[PDB]
DNA sequence: CGAACCTGGTCTTGACTCCATTGCCGGATTTGTATTAGACTGGCAGGGTTGCCCCGAAGCGGGCG
DNA sequence: CGCCCGCTTCGGGGCAACCCTGCTAATACAAATCCGGCAATGGAGTCAAGACCAGGTTCG
């Protein structure tokens, strides 16, 4: 009769120790528009300069260290949808066709 | 401002959020809806349980395991982005949903009124248009560039419109040039005319068409011309094919937009305070139905002009996200998860936020996107409230989702489930047994559960003894139970006190204090003293034993609550562990008086003397074990420690008849004498037969005079005497007992041959079905009567039956009458009389019809008796309701005002004969005033408490008015003071300065409404403090006169003449149901009225009488009609408890004309924060409002609360909530009610500051000597 | 709630702490310090030979033999029955 | 009282030995994305039920010109 | 003797709450992720002897 479950998260007992910690640093983070964010890093622990902050968007570091800012690629354009199964003097052959349709449209 | 909560709080500001605050509030965007891995179950990034935003799940350790001790603490790794800390801080932590598009809070949309609507004063109808994007609207507009570009821009209209004019003019020219061209095809050639005519009708219909084509054309052309001048913001353009043609021309002069995005623009482009000026011209000026809509809406301006608020708000950009652990997934044993139904909300609303931002990154349609975001927007409102709107959202087979406002609301809502209770620990229960040898202050108690109550204890006791090494050894101990365990847990119960509770609390005594002691068994030894307070039989009813842990706890239990210190009533001081069932019977027994007894005296003397007399009550003993004397029989002692009753007292020795060492003699018996014996010292000899009111009397004398653990030790050693003397009473039940009155069957011949000549004569005809029946029910009921008049004076008193309802153990006559006898009339099913009637008794044995008729009564009465328990708990409810906040703070107001009390009227002959309600009326009540003997010496002096021997020197003096003190009258500002309140009225004393006699006199008022055996009932009780229009509906006066009386046409037209020159009033609908009053005689045409005096038979509304004669008749009119009902079921109810009721009634005051400080007409406010704010106006400003005294419902006065947080679980806690957060109204804590769901130490009791900051030190001089 | 608190093992863990500092204190203060930043029981950082070789300024073997004999010395039944208990 | 001697440990030294700890490559599986060419172009539980309040409209009366 | 609006009342509609009632199928491919097995170890521990005497114990 009697049911039971668990909270998959680990319950551990030790005492809130005030004065003895692990020693660390500070480090500025700053988002696009003017916010500031200093996150706590220990000692021996590279800082990264690309950081999702508090905030949600992006936020670099405030040290212009310089990340590499892309290095990727657009994912596929209509432009490149049609580019791979039309041919560009066919494409042609339709601008002309509308330059001289808007032409014959307009002054006669 | 303290978000940690460390213990001072003083205020709790309700606050609209900003979405600046919301991001403020929040630890990251969750911006993935998802929420657990299925095959490695641990938490997404960027999910409804991202450990990166919301929380690590285990204690110090991150999520990419990099860092597992607490010495690490503080920081963030640099791999799995978490800040490693315990694991509990996912209880508090928030997230936000970035949005990208608006939406509004529904709150401020669909609710009554619109508030919205009422910011924007648009129609909701409307407005709903707006924001679920079936309607543009201009939110702003360039009218100085339309107002100088206007002339040239009619002059391009007319340019536009005379274009449709050439089209009209080539079209009509070229079709009458074609229906030329068929005349001229139809008149060149030989056919038949009416083909020809009809090619006519065709160019005719086609140039019809022309021209109305060009007219509707020209329609369009100056419609959406008359639109472009008659445009404004707040214009909205329905059907939108006006608009799409529209803004295409002219756009650079508006924007007009839809949706959330305009309401927010529209909240931008606006001023609060210049239409704020605006509706206080308009409440200067305006007039009727206009005004009240312009104050409805200035209410809501207003309150968002006095604060620091901002309408900004009430559109919504970020949603906030409630920490998991609210909402969590627990799994259960193989994997089968248990979410908590929001998380389908959230992840509707991530899905379709995402949808529409990669729509928006697209470059989307227009359909598409405003589709996208009106259900963007319907998914914030299920999120928000499920079911606000249109239809709710369910999930599997059509169950309904429980929203994020649904925590709050209704049956499972927050405030009123923590209102409802919490499960403790510490606790337990079992079913219950008599324990009559135990002392009051007493229980028994199963060992076997108090082995389990008192565990840390006999642990740690067990540890301080060297029986255990640790607290693992002992608890293991504790199981397998090694017998110096029982010692040590005796050790540990000694001196420990305990709850105890019979569910349901019906009132202050539901709850009380007995030391335990350890008993075998397994059941609560229960003592039989109590059971009249806990209204516990034993038919297998159960309570619940607590345990109180705190040194103050303990002191709490010990003092107050325990069973020596509450005897008395909280209700009408009479007390509650007098004698019962079966002890009274045992007294009644050993004190009645029997002549013709063994050993009885007799003062005659032969050659022999009288020799009846006994020198000492030991010698009576003797001679009583002997055979000779029985106990009941008189005899003449002579006693020396006992007190001769004062004419015996004050005759031998006028000054003390001091029983330590006097020696006198008194004619009794010897059960008087052993009675008196168990009374203590000081008292005098009674004498009496011991009657349960003659008991009463005497505990209620005791309790008057002695000090409590003195009637305690009495009461017990009655209870001992009692059952002592029950077992010998003889008191048993045979059939050869219960005795039939001989001559019963003749009686029912005699009113058989009636009830036979009334039924025949309806066989007759001459009267009809109604008039037989009552007259049926008029014969069987005196027959009823004579066959009980015949059944009492047959019984003699020897006999158990009659001798138990004789005594007044239990029992009225009635059932004793239906035992031997006859039942009488069995109602119908409706609450008629069955005119049949049963003829029989219970040892004659019914028939089966007569059987089969008396089902209908019992199982009504077993339904009746369920409803009535129901309800009188629902009245209970609503009277803590309203009294919650009435306790004492002062001693004296020191006012003079108070009222008056009828207290024991003469005769007509002028003898003094006592009210029969002064009990309940005037004692426990402190004199206002003074009482002089016809201007001779002040017999009671001002401020007495008016107890028995004062009253009774102002019986003796003759006087009969006293202008006493009340609550009604007491000037205290925060509740009452207590001299005004008087004694209480279970300590006997006078009242502290904690007491919360509000919730005693809700308790005291909601108590006897099982006993309330039934429109004269429990309903007329709830409707009286409703203070709805009565159906007993009676007209009262309105000034003397004689009446203009006539009784017309099937119902009555009753007029007044007024004695002064005045109108006659005219009472109309008075239907003939109605009856004449009768009073002073009966009612006639010409009786010179009072103002006060009712006219018809019935009940008047209180308002009336209140609009007529004021508050005090009114108090004076509930006080006496509520009371009579208590009266008509034989409960005696002290009245103060319904004066703090009505004093909470008539608190508010109206307003019927403003003044000239922020009043609005009708309004109601308090009546002492009405008069400060008027006695500091009357300068500067000095127009004090007219305030009308208004009596307001119970439940109305409820409504009309301080706080939020006091309402908060009424009705419509939505509604509520809302403005509460549109007034910013902030908190003081100065009630109970939000002290107890934020569990501060309430102010009460133990809980004020007068008390809670005692200093304590010992004396110096002891300090010094030890 | 299984992985809630018991709240009598907290207690029996606490009081575990206080006689357990009370046995360690039994014996010397270098054999006391030894097994402290041994087990990382005085700061919660297990401390190896090479860092209480450091602090005490003496060879991880000399660390070896000395917290082999508080084995030795802990292994009392006398010393130990409270310890037997508390598992 | 001085030389002989076993044992308090105390600590060094080398020498060895096991073992995680990256690291690297190679393979396995696992997840995410794109692509399928005959035509095939607008549905549905809600449903009710009570009750109470609120506004609209109707009806009428009453104070005015 | 008519006018005009304001008061009052009925009536319907909307809203809060709550229960009843219902209650097509792959492929191609890349990219990521995992995991499996040697191979750099250097570090962390571990036998074993040996040298430091210092101080009680033995014989003279
Ligand atoms: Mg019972
Ligand atoms: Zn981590
Ligand atoms: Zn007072």
């Amino acid at each position: 009769r009697v049911l039971r479950g668990s909270r998959l998260g680990a319950v551990s007992y030790e005492t809130d120790r005030n004065h003895d910690l692990a020693p660390r640093q500070i480090a500025r983070y700053r988002t696009d528009n003017g916010e500031e964010f200093e996150v706590p890093f220990a000692d021996d622990a590279e800082i990264p300069g690309t950081w999702l902050c508090r905030n949600g968007m992006e936020g670099t570091l405030i040290e212009g260290d310089l990340p590499e800012p892309k290095k990727v690629k657009p994912p596929r354009t209509h432009w490149d949808m049609l580019l791979e199964r039309r041919s560009i003097e066919e494409l042609e052959e339709l601008l002309k066709e509308r330059l001289e349709l808007i032409r014959s449209r307009r002054r006669g | 401002g303290a978000m940690l909560d460390v213990n001072f709080f003083d205020e709790l500001r309700i606050g609209l959020a900003t979405a600046e605050d919301i991001r403020q509030w929040s630890y990251g965007e969750v911006k993935k809806p998802e929420t657990i891995n299925y095959r490695t179950l641990k938490p997404e990034k960027d999910g409804l349980f991202c450990e990166k935003i919301f929380g690590p799940t285990r204690d110090w350790e991150c999520y990419c395991g990099k860092y597992k001790r607490v010495r690490f603490k503080g920081i963030i790794c640099e791999r799995c982005g978490v800040e490693v800390t315990r694991a509990k801080v996912r209880r508090e932590r928030m997230g936000h949903i970035e949005l990208a598009a608006p939406v509004t809070h529904i709150w401020y949309f669909k609710g009554v009124p619109s508030r919205l609507g009422y910011l924007l004063d648009l129609a909701p109808k409307d407005l709903e248009k707006i924001i679920y994007f079936a309607a543009y609207v201009i939110t702003s507009v360039d009218e100085e560039m339309r107002h100088n570009e206007l002339s040239t821009l009619e002059a391009e209209m007319a340019v536009e419109r005379k274009a449709v004019e050439d089209q009209r003019d080539g079209e009509l020219e070229a079709r009458a040039q074609k229906l030329e061209a068929d005349l001229a095809e139809l008149e060149a050639e030989g056919a038949k005319a009416d083909a020809r005519r009809k090619v006519r009708d065709g160019g005719e219909r086609e140039m019809r068409q022309i021209r109305d084509r060009a007219q509707r054309e020209l329609d369009r052309l100056e419609d959406i011309w008359s639109t472009f001048t008659k445009l404004a913001p707040k214009q909205l353009i329905v059907d939108e094919n006006l608009y799409r043609e529209l803004v295409d021309r002219y756009g650079e002069y508006f924007t007009g937009a839809m949706g959330a995005e305009s309401i927010q623009k529209l909240i931008e482009n606006f001023d609060i305070d210049a239409e704020a000026e605006s509706l206080r011209d308009v409440i200067r000026n305006g007039k009727g139905q206009k005004k009240l809509r312009a104050l409805k809406r200035l209410k809501v301006v207003a309150a968002f002009q006095q604060s620091g608020n901002s309408p900004m708000g009430m559109v919504l950009d970020a949603v906030p996200v409630i920490p998991p652990e609210l909402r969590p997934m627990v799994q259960l044993d193989g994997g089968r998860f248990a979410t908590s139904d929001l998380n389908d909300l959230y992840r509707r609303v991530i899905n379709r936020n995402n949808r529409l931002k990669r729509l928006i990154d697209l470059g989307a349609p227009e359909i598409i996107v405003n589709n996208e975001k009106r259900m963007l927007q319907e998914s914030v409102d299920a999120l928000f409230d499920n079911g606000r709107r249109g239809r709710p959202v369910t999930g599997p087979g059509n169950r309904p989702l429980k929203s994020l406002s649904d925590l709050l609301k209704g049956k499972q809502g927050r405030f009123r489930q923590n209102l409802l209770g919490k499960r403790v620990d510490y606790s337990g229960r079992s079913v219950i047994v008599v324990g009559p040898q135990l002392k009051l202050h007493q229980c028994g108690l199963p060992k076997l559960m108090a082995l389990e109550l008192f565990k840390p204890f006999v642990m740690k006791r067990l540890v301080d003894l060297n029986h255990a090494q640790n607290i693992k050894s002992a608890k293991r101990m504790v199981e397998r139970q090694r017998p110096q365990v029982w010692d040590v847990l005796e050790e540990v119960i000694a001196e420990h006190p305990v709850l105890l509770n019979r569910a349901p609390t019906l009132h202050r005594l539901g709850i009380q204090a007995f030391e335990p002691m350890l008993v075998e068994g397994k059941a609560i030894q229960l003592h039989p003293l109590v059971c009249e307070a806990f209204n516990a039989d034993f038919d297998g009813d159960q309570m619940a034993v607590h345990l109180p842990l705190s040194a103050e706890a303990q002191a709490e239990a010990r003092i107050l609550m325990l069973s020596s210190n509450n005897i008395l009533s909280p209700a009408s001081g009479r007390p509650l562990a007098m004698p019962r069932l079966d002890m009274v019977t045992g007294l009644y027994y050993l004190t009645t008086e029997v002549p013709g007894d063994t050993g009885e005296y007799q003062p005659a003397s032969g050659d022999h003397p009288e020799t009846g007399v006994y020198s000492s009550p030991a010698e009576a003993i003797m001679a009583a074990d002997r055979g000779v004397l029985s106990v009941r029989a008189k005899i003449k002692v002579r006693l020396t420690q006992l007190r001769p009753p004062v004419e015996i007292e004050a005759e031998l020795f006028g000054h003390s008849g001091w029983q330590p060492g006097d020696a006198w003699m008194a004619e009794t018996t010897l059960g008087r004498v052993m009675f008196n014996e168990l009374l203590p010292l000081g008292y005098p000899f009674v004498n009496k037969q011991m009657h349960k009111k003659v008991q009463a009397a005497i505990i209620n004398d005791l309790a008057e005079r002695y000090p409590m653990i003195v009637v305690a030790q009495t009461v017990d050693k009655l209870k001992d005497a009692g059952f002592y003397w029950a077992t010998r009473s003889g008191v048993t039940v045979s059939m050869a007992d219960v005795l039939v009155p001989p001559r019963k069957k003749e009686i029912l011949d005699h009113y058989e041959e009636r009830a036979d000549k009334v039924e025949k004569q309806f066989q007759r005809g001459a009267l009809n079905h109604d008039e037989r029946n009552e007259a049926l029910v008029e014969i069987w009921k005196e027959a009823t009567d004579e066959v009980g008049q015949a059944l009492r004076e047959h019984y003699p008193d020897d006999n158990p039956i009659i001798t138990i309802v004789d005594s007044g153990a239990t029992g009225n006559f009635t059932q004793t009458r239906t035992l031997a006898g006859m039942k009488g009339l069995v109602t119908n099913p409706k609450g008629e009389f069955i005119p049949r009637p049963v003829k029989s008794s219970f040892r004659e044995g019914l028939t089966v019809l007569e059987y089969f008729i008396n089902t209908h009564g019992a199982r009504k009465g077993l339904a009746d008796t369920a409803l009535r328990t129901a309800d009188s708990g629902y009245l209970t409810r609503r009277l803590v309701d309203v009294s919650q906040d009435v306790i004492v703070r002062e001693h004296d107001c020191q006012t003079e005002r108070g009222i008056v009390v009828e207290l024991a009227e003469r005769a007509p002959d002028g003898t003094l004969i006592r009210d029969p309600y002064i009990e309940t009326s005037a004692y426990a009540r402190t004199l206002g005033t003074d009482a002089v003997d016809e201007a001779g010496n002040v017999i009671v002096e001002r401020g007495q408490d008016l107890g028995d021997p004062e009253i009774d020197a102002l019986l003796a003096a003759g006087i009969t008015q006293v202008k006493v003190r009340s609550v009604l009258t007491c000037a205290t500002s925060t509740g009452v003071c207590a001299t005004c309140y008087g004694r209480s009225m279970a300590t006997g004393k006078l009242v502290d300065i904690g007491e919360a006699v509000g919730i005693v006199a809700a308790q005291s008022i909601g108590e006897p409404g099982t006993q309330l055996t039934m429109t004269g009932g429990l309903p007329r009780v709830q409707e009286l403090f409703e203070a709805r229009v009565p159906r007993g509906k009676a007209p009262i006066a309105d000034v003397t006169g004689r009446v203009r009386l006539e009784d017309g046409e099937r119902f009555y037209k009753i007029t007044i003449v007024p004695d002064d020159g005045g109108e006659e009033v005219v009472y109309d609908k008075i239907s003939k149901r109605q009856r004449l009053r009768v009073f002073k005689r009966v009612l006639s045409d010409g009786d010179h009225v009072e103002v006060g005096q009712q006219l018809m038979e019935g009940s008047a509304d209180p308002h009336e009488v209140l609009r007529v004669q004021g508050p005090r008749e009114v108090q004076i009119h509930l006080v006496r009609e509520v009371q009579e009902v208590y009266r008509a079921q034989g409960v005696s109810i002290h009245d103060k408890h319904i004066e703090v009721i009505v004093r909470q009634m008539l608190r508010r005051v109206t307003i019927i004309d403003s003044g000239s400080t922020e009043f609005l007409p009708g309004s109601l406010i308090d009546r002492a924060e009405f008069e400060a704010e008027n006695r500091r106006v009357v300068a500067e400003g000095g127009e004090p409002a007219a305030g009308r005294p208004v009596l307001m419902g119970i439940t109305k006065a409820s409504l009309a609360t301080d706080s939020w947080l006091s309402a908060a679980s009424f009705q419509e806690t939505t509604r509520v909530l809302t403005d509460a957060a549109i007034n910013c109204r902030s908190d003081k804590l100065n009630g109970l009610k939000e002290n107890v769901i934020i569990g501060k130490l309430i102010p009460a009791g133990t809980g004020i500051n007068r008390y809670r900051n005692i200093a304590v030190q010992p004396t110096e001089e002891a300090r010094a000597a030890a | 709630d299984s992985e809630a608190v018991v709240a009598v093992d907290a207690v029996s863990f606490t009081l575990l702490q206080d006689q357990l500092q009370s046995v360690l204190d039994t014996l010397s203060e270098r054999e006391a310090g030894v097994v402290r930043l041994r087990f990382g029981l005085t700061d919660g950082q297990p401390r190896t030979l090479d860092e209480i070789g450091q602090v005490y300024g003496v060879t991880r073997e000399r660390i070896r033999q000395i917290e082999s004999k508080t084995m030795s010395k802990l292994r009392h039944p006398s010393r130990s029955q409270v310890l037997r208990d508390y598992l």
